[PDB]
């Protein structure tokens, strides 16, 4: 049920170990040009 | 702005990149005549 709930919701992953290198080559890319960073959860 | 900082995982500044090369294009622009301002009679304010 968690699988179905997370699949059916329109959520994009902010890359926490590769994202800088994914945008390098949306809002997730906008983070590094604007000057804000979305922190990982606990 | 202090020195008796507490522990914690702080967020530091964004270190911005630095210029590595210089790329230039101009399409080989010609020159335009601005001596037409000093070619004929001086225009009248009514007929500028």
């Amino acid at each position: 049920l968690e699988d179905l709930l997370f699949d059916k919701v329109t959520l994009s992953d902010p890359g926490y170990m590769k994202g800088y290198d994914e945008c390098m080559k949306d809002l997730i890319c906008a983070q590094y040009v604007s000057g804000y960073k979305v922190l990982p959860p606990l | 702005g202090q020195f008796d900082m507490d522990s914690g995982v702080y967020s530091a500044s964004y270190f911005n990149a630095r210029s590595r090369g210089y790329y230039y294009e101009a399409a080989e622009l010609t020159e335009c005549d601005l001596d037409v301002l000093f070619k004929n009679d001086a225009p009248i304010i009514a007929n500028y």
